[PDB]
Formats: structure tokens, C-alpha cells, sequence
RNA sequence: GCCUGUUUACCAAAAACAUCACCUCUAGCAUCACCAGUAUUAGAGGCACCGCCUGCCCAGUGACACAUGUUUAACGGCCGCGGUACCCUAACCGUGCAAAGGUAGCAUAAUCACUUGUUCCUUAAAUAGGGACCUGUAUGAAUGGCUCCACGAGGGUUCAGCUG
RNA sequence: UUAAUUUAUUAAUGCAAACACCUGCAUUAAAAAUUUCGGUUGGGGCGACCUCGGAGCAGAACCCAACCUCCGAGCAGUACAUGCUAAGACUUCACCAGUCAAAGCGAACCUCAAUUGAUCCA
RNA sequence: GUUAAUGUAGCUUAAAUUAUCAAAGCAAGGCACUGAAAAUGCCUAGAUGAGCCUCACAGCUCCAUUAACACCA
């Protein structure tokens, strides 16, 4: 389930000062992409790292998450591994109850040994 | 791998000298030169100083 | 003869999961089954605390009337931090 | 050093410099070489040989000597049978 | 400092002794116990522990009289003003105490054993096995020191060659002589354990000050310590 | 945060501390604290009224007991890897490792990031507010969890009014 | 603090000594005490690194930096005169160390680029 | 982003060169027949592609894989 691409044209990238959480540095560095897509209303920001080279290249797989959902729905590989990876919190939670029935019928019959 | 023996003489004695020889292999018996009697003798080896 | 062989496992750590299914060669998940149901048994006893330790010649169980697991050995090298291969009985034979 | 004393108010000697070094009378100092006695089964006997030799030493090095010492130690020393007498002469120096 | 301790008066009264509070301080002047400090206002009551003693030019067994049962706020229990032959003293009282009860104050360790009524103070050697006991002494002459907080009450075991086994309240089973006195019955003011403080104003009406603010760290001490129950604590 | 209280005198009055209540630990005893007290008492602590509850774990470290054991309302901890589940649905099975593998509850929270999560109400318009859903891969049960009454110069949102 | 150094200190146990306490000695505790928290570094932290040798930069006497580029080393083998002495030189830019060596004495008829560690002390 | 680790027959660890047995599956071999106990073979491109020699070994070309640091003003 491959996340589907966006072409190298269409995305209006803004470079912005943004959130500055930091003392001097922070509030002049125009490090914010706003990395936008012109088709689709889908406006993605980041201040990941203190690099471009890393927040521009992450703030692209941050919106091939997003556009993701309007191209193809509920159904799509990024809410398929939501549903797959919390599926198992059903197979976690139903196991863990199987084990902590078990757990007094071991405990009861503990103690009540003589 | 290697041992510092120390090798005592036989004639002339007091005089020591260190070489080394393997670990494995048996306890040495040389003919070196002795100073003392100014002769060579038969060198027995006594103690390993270490095991470098 | 009346049955020995499995020697010489490299087990984790000495532990009545792994002294198990190592040596009866499965895995611990009916063993945590076995353990819950009244079997898993010491030395005529009934272990109701499966990771109670194993030391030379503790006798194993799980009834299937059983199938013992003797142990005797400290191996003493290492084999890349399992380093507990110690040889163990193996059996499947009856018992009063 | 210590320049001027607490009680006297005299120079002192560096002892550390005493228990090593033998000034001649000339203004030489004859030294022993480091590791002399250290790991000579892995010494050459050509290196051997040259660890065992009584050395003089610099001109700033007996500079640095004479400074620490007292002149007690720069002094005629007529000994009974002494084993450097022959060394306190400067013979032949043409400097 | 200048810390002259106020239980400085030597003789035997009925009337309050006006107090001092101690702040949790020394007589250095320093604290030892913290959380103490400035409740309202006492006066002592002196309580007769010795509580069969007999008077001036007498001897014997006596019986007492109840005055009154009184709250006393230097103690959990009450206490209770007796009064017998031509003198008065506080005591502290039973579970069920009235005025105009006759209490009985013996010396008698008999052939038999006595039923004892509910408030009044035998030998050990005197009673049954079993029965309920406070103001224990653990010599005989020594005045009580053991049971007489409010509501306690210990069992008598057992008694052995010369001298008689209590259980305490905390369980703890303590061997004394046979001839040392502990009177019947069960101390007054049950529910006491039965008691709502509310607010904590009425904390330091008491004369107790807050707890510390300084967070600690629960250590190795904290468990729930499942210990033996300790060994008997012989005083033969 | 239960409350009234307390605090950085002179930049912080708070959601922090205390607090009733709740539990754990220690102590069998007299002449200077505790105390002229005696286990329904005293001291050392944790948490925070009440209501509903407080799941598993003693391997480590601690403490207690040397019955190699007991103890978590002690320090603390409560995993994963493979992989058939089809109106997006029965591992329906194999296992690794551990002392134990997170239970009830709650939930985008004052809870790493993503984060302006998604959605409905509210607004002409909502990165705010509220109700929901939900792995929350770093929620969670005396490190207390969740309802809730009063209360707060706390911190957000809002109707009507009102006003340079 | 689970950094190193201590246990004087109170508190336990043990052995002495005295005929329990006091004293001396040991151990185990808690409480403490004293002291430090390397350097290089295209700022510091993080990473890496620190000594030695060969090649390039550094073309031809010598020398020549780099958080520059690439390889290595922390041995092994053989002797067992791998005995002793001694002119004259070399020298890693100082010192310390490190090298080569005729003759002579006594005999005979070292290999390898690095292959490493001063002083005090034991 | 950056080092850093990891890969095993169908199933679990091995083995510091040379690759095992332990289960499962082929049956036959003791036993009336089933169970082991045996006696077999069996299945590892040692997750890659090149070969430096001769290499799971000792390393990149590698593919996926998880941990962990990406800070101060
Ligand atoms: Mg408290
Ligand atoms: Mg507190
Ligand atoms: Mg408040
Ligand atoms: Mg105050
Ligand atoms: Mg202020
Ligand atoms: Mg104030
Ligand atoms: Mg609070
Ligand atoms: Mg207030
Ligand atoms: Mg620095
Ligand atoms: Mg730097
Ligand atoms: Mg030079
Ligand atoms: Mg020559």
C-alpha cells in the first residue's frame, strides 16, 4: 500500500519565521515551510529540525499522508495502517482478559491448597 | 602466547639470563656463553618471570 | 534405553518455560497453557509459579502419566550469551 | 628552590637533584640515562651497552643544576680512592 | 534556654495543675518532635495509676465510690473521681462507669478465683481465664502503664507456676507476677477509633500542627511488613 | 484543585503546599521532648473529603526475615515478532522474551511529535470553546483512576447588557 | 550519587580486658567529611580523536600543517657470543629517549617500517 | 537526517574457517499394532551483488529491519 506521489510543480512553499520556540534563534530563521498544494486545500507546516534539508524533505512525506486522504478516502494506506495497528489493541486488550481469568483460577486454587 | 624464562647456570654460577620460549613446549636447555668461568655451559631454566 | 537423548540445548536463562519447551521441543505458548491447568509439575509437587528456577536435577513434567526433563550440567564456556547449553533427559514415559 | 629560608635564610638544594647527579669539579655533571634497568630483554646489546654510560650533560642542563644547589656541592672533594678523581681536571681545553 | 519542666508539684490533688505546652522543644530550646504546637488550653488532672493503694493509718481491701465520670483532655479515656474512707483521686473509667458505683480495690489472691465486676481492680492471681483487663502494672507496686488508653482491653491467657500471661492490645502477649493489679472491664470512651476530626481546624485544636511540605521518597521501609508476631516480653 | 487555609517580605498567590479522609511503617514503655502520655496511644511517611473503585508483577534494588522466604497504598515495572481475519472482515494459528506483559476507567487531555487529528454544535467567518470518535506506539488506577456537590482575586469559552 | 578517598563520629555485633557499663581492637551499618568533574575542536555540546610507522600533499638536500587524503603497528620468527669493550659520527627540529659503528678482547669457520612507556616505588 | 545493530533449512539457537541436531515432513527399522529408543537421508544462495585471498568469517556494493542523537542562546 504505497502512499500516492505529488509532482515536483503545484506546491506553494512559503518559508516563514512561524512558531519560534527558542531565544534568539528562533525568531529570526525563516526555517517554517508552509509547503502548501495548489490543487487540493492542504497546508502542511513543519519546524522539525533546525535545517531546510531536513524540514522541507519531511514536510513532503507529512503531506503525502494528508492529500492522501482526499484522493482516496477512509480507504487508503494511511488509515489502513490505523486499523491495522489498532487492531491489535482488540487482540491486547482480549488477550489480556483470557490471562487475568486464568489468573484466579490459578489464585484460588492457591491457598486453598490444604 | 610467548614466556620470559629465566635461564641459571650450571658452572659459574649466579649468572642468570632472560629469553623467551613458547608457552607449550618443554623447559629449555641451552649452551651459552658464561662470563664467569669465561667458558660456555649449560644453561638450565628455573623460573618463567612472565607469561608476555 | 527407557528414553534419553536431547543433550546439550542452549537455553536463555534457568526457568520452568524454557528448562520446558527446550527439550520437548515446542514453544512456551501451550506451556503457558500446560502451567494453567494444574500441570507443569516439579519434583512431585505442582509448580504454580512458571518462572521458578531449574537447578541439576530438578524433573520436570506437564502429563500428558508424564514426561520427565532431568538436568545435569553447568556447561561452563559461553555460547554468545544463551550461554546455559546444558545437557537434559528427555522423556515420555509413565510414572506411577 | 627555596631562595631564602625560614630559618636561616639561606639557599636550599633541590635533594631530588642530589640523589641523581654527580657535578665534577670542572662544572661538568655526570648523569645516568633513563630506563637503564627497564625491560632489557626487549634492549638490543648495542642499546644495552649505551643505557650503561655515565653522560654529561648540556651546558643549560649544569646550568639548571648549579642553580639548585647549594655551594657545598661545588666543591673540592679530596677523597680517599675515589673513582672520578681523575674527572675534576679540565685537561687539554682550549675552550 | 530557661526550660523548667511544669511537672514540678509533688503531692497528690484532686484540682487541675495548669499546664505548659511544650511546642515539641527541648529544654535546649530545640525541636525533637515536630508537629507540636499550641492547641487550646489544658489543665492537668493527676490520675492515681496505683490504683489499689491504701490510705494514711489503714490497710487492706476498700471499695471506692464513684463522684463523677469526667472528660479528661489530657487522655483519650475519661476519668472518674472516686472517693473512699476520707480521700479523693482521680481514676480513669471503665466502659460502663456511673456515679454512686461501688468499686472494690483488693490486695486477695485466694484459693478460687473472683467474678469480678466491671470496673474494680484484683490481682491476676485473683481472675478468671480469659476475662478482659486494663491498667495493667508490670510490678507489683508499679502503678499501670500498659492498657489505659480509651476502649483497650487485654485477655488473660493463662496463668503458670507464680505468675500470670496477658495479651496486650497490640496482641503481644506479656508475662508478669501474679500479684501485680489490673482492674476489669475494658477503658472507657469506645469509639474513639469511631471518630471524625472533620475539618483541620479541629487538627489544631488538638495541638497539632501541619505535616511538612518537603515531598520524600518512599524507601526500602514501606512494604507491607507481614512479620511474626514478637515474642513474649517477660517481666520475671 | 474537593473545600476554609498557606507560600517565594521586594517581579510568581498558583493548578504548588497543607487539609479532613484513606493506608503503610516503627514502637510493650515512666520522672526534661514524645509525656506527667501507654497500641482506640505515640512517632515517621504517602496520597488527598465523599461516591465508585485501586488490575497484573517480588526478577532486580531496597526493607524485613535467614522456614533463600515475605513484602509493591515500598523503589519501580506492566513486551513483542511472524501473519489467515473481506457488507474491512472467526488466527481460525505458529512463536520469541520476561518477574509481569497495561485491567477497569478515561481520552488529541495542562499528557513527545505529527497537531490547525477527524467530525458535529457554536461564528458571516473559529489554530479558540464544547460534545463525540480514537493507540493514547510517550493514557492509566494512593506517581492514585474515574464521576460529582459546594467553593476559587486560579485558567480558558460564552449569552445578554453595559460602556471613549 | 552506583565519582574517588576515608570511618574520626555516634549506633550495632565480635574479641580482648575487667570481675552489664567504661576502655582498647576488629567488622557491618547509617550518617557524614574532603576533593575532582581531561584536552583537541572553523563557538561549545554530540560524534570522532589523542602514541608509533609507511605513502601523498611535500615532483629534485633536509624540514613542512590539516576534524587532510589512503594503508598499517601494540607482534611473530630464529638464535642462544641476541658475550664484552671502544675511535668516530647520526639524531625526528629542544631535553629525554632513539640510531650506526672501525679497531681491540673472547668466540666463530639477528630477520622485519612501527612491533611501544620515563621517574619514584613494589 | 545521522551514525549503530541485526539478518539461518519449513520451524528455534548454534557454530569465530571447515556448517550442525533439535523438532516437523519420507519411510522403513524394535514391537500384535500405536509411543519413544534407534538407524537414515532430508532441507540453510548462511537476507545481498561483485571477488582482495580462499571465506556466515572480512568489508563495501545492498535490500528491508529496529534502537538511539539531531542541543544551548
Ligand atoms: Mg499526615
Ligand atoms: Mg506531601
Ligand atoms: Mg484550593
Ligand atoms: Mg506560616
Ligand atoms: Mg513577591
Ligand atoms: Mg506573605
Ligand atoms: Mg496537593
Ligand atoms: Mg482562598
Ligand atoms: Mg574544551
Ligand atoms: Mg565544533
Ligand atoms: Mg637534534
Ligand atoms: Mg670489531
Amino acid at each position: 500500500p504505497a502512499l500516492l506521489s505529488l509532482d515536483e510543480n503545484e506546491l506553494e512553499e512559503q518559508f516563514v519565521k512561524g512558531h519560534g520556540p527558542g531565544g534568539q534563534a528562533t525568531n529570526k530563521t525563516s526555517n517554517c515551510v508552509v509547503l502548501k498544494h495548489i490543487p487540493s486545500g492542504i497546508v502542511v507546516k513543519c519546524h522539525q529540525t533546525r535545517s531546510v534539508d531536513q524540514n522541507r524533505k519531511l514536510a513532503r512525506k507529512i503531506l503525502q499522508e494528508k492529500v492522501d486522504v482526499f484522493y482516496n478516502g477512509e480507504n487508503s494506506p494511511v488509515h489502513k495502517e490505523k486499523r491495522e495497528a489498532a487492531k491489535k489493541k482488540q487482540e491486547r486488550k482480549k488477550r489480556a482478559k483470557e490471562t487475568l481469568e486464568k489468573k484466579k483460577l490459578l489464585k484460588e486454587l492457591w491457598e486453598s491448597s490444604k | 602466547k610467548n614466556i620470559l624464562v629465566r635461564m641459571v647456570s650450571e658452572a659459574g654460577t649466579g649468572f642468570c639470563f632472560n629469553t623467551k620460549r613458547n608457552r607449550l613446549r618443554e623447559k629449555l636447555t641451552l649452551l651459552h656463553y658464561d662470563p664467569v668461568v669465561k667458558q660456555r655451559v649449560l644453561f638450565v631454566e628455573k623460573k618463567k618471570i612472565r607469561s608476555l | 534405553v527407557k528414553n534419553y537423548k536431547d543433550l546439550e540445548k542452549a537455553v536463555q536463562s534457568f526457568r520452568y518455560d524454557v528448562v520446558l519447551k527446550t527439550g520437548l521441543d515446542i514453544g512456551r505458548n501451550k506451556v503457558e497453557d500446560a502451567f494453567y491447568k494444574g500441570e507443569l509439575r516439579l519434583n512431585e509437587e505442582k509448580l504454580w509459579k512458571k518462572s521458578r528456577t531449574v537447578k541439576v536435577g530438578d524433573t520436570l513434567d506437564l502429563l500428558i502419566t508424564v514426561m520427565r526433563i532431568l538436568l545435569k550440567k553447568v556447561f561452563e564456556e559461553k555460547t554468545e550469551s544463551e550461554k546455559y547449553r546444558v545437557v537434559l533427559r528427555r522423556w515420555k514415559s509413565l510414572k506411577l | 628552590l627555596t631562595y631564602f629560608s625560614a630559618r636561616k635564610g639561606k639557599r636550599k638544594t633541590v635533594k631530588a637533584v642530589i640523589d641523581r647527579f654527580l657535578r665534577l669539579h670542572c662544572g661538568l655533571w655526570v648523569r645516568r640515562k633513563a630506563g637503564y634497568k627497564k625491560k632489557l630483554w626487549k634492549k638490543t646489546p648495542a642499546r644495552k651497552k649505551r643505557l650503561r654510560e655515565f653522560v654529561f650533560c648540556n651546558k643549560t642542563q649544569s646550568k639548571l643544576l648549579d642553580k639548585m644547589t647549594t655551594s657545598f656541592w661545588k666543591r673540592r672533594n679530596w677523597y680517599v680512592d675515589d673513582p672520578y678523581q681523575k674527572y675534576h681536571d679540565r685537561t687539554n681545553l682550549k675552550v | 534556654a530557661n526550660f523548667v519542666s511544669w511537672k514540678s508539684r509533688t503531692k497528690y490533688t484532686i484540682t487541675p495543675v495548669k499546664m505548659r505546652k511544650s511546642g515539641g522543644r527541648d529544654h535546649t530550646g530545640r525541636i525533637r518532635v515536630h508537629g507540636i504546637g499550641g492547641g487550646h488550653k489544658q489543665r492537668y488532672r493527676m490520675i492515681d495509676f496505683l490504683r489499689f493503694r491504701p490510705e494514711e493509718t489503714k490497710s487492706g481491701p476498700f471499695e471506692e465510690k464513684v463522684i463523677q465520670v469526667r472528660y479528661d483532655p489530657c487522655r483519650s479515656a475519661d476519668i472518674a473521681l472516686v472517693a473512699g474512707g476520707s480521700r479523693k483521686r482521680w481514676i480513669i473509667a471503665t466502659e460502663n462507669m456511673q456515679a454512686g458505683d461501688t468499686i472494690l480495690n483488693s490486695n486477695h489472691i485466694g484459693r478460687m478465683a473472683v467474678a469480678a465486676r466491671e470496673g474494680d481492680a484484683h490481682p491476676l492471681g485473683a481472675l478468671p481465664v480469659g476475662t478482659l483487663i486494663n491498667n495493667v502494672e508490670s510490678e507489683p507496686g508499679r502503678g499501670a502503664q500498659y492498657i489505659r488508653a480509651a476502649g483497650t482491653c487485654g485477655v488473660l491467657l493463662r496463668k503458670v507456676n507464680g505468675t500470670a500471661i496477658i495479651q496486650l492490645p497490640s496482641k503481644r502477649q506479656m508475662q508478669v507476677l501474679e500479684t501485680c493489679v489490673a482492674t476489669v472491664g475494658r477503658v472507657s470512651n469506645v469509639d474513639h477509633n469511631k471518630r471524625v476530626i472533620g475539618k483541620a481546624g479541629r487538627n489544631r485544636w488538638l495541638g497539632k500542627r501541619p505535616n511538612s511540605g518537603r515531598w520524600h521518597r518512599k524507601g526500602g521501609w514501606a512494604g507491607r511488613k507481614i512479620r511474626p508476631l514478637p515474642p513474649m516480653k517477660s517481666y520475671v
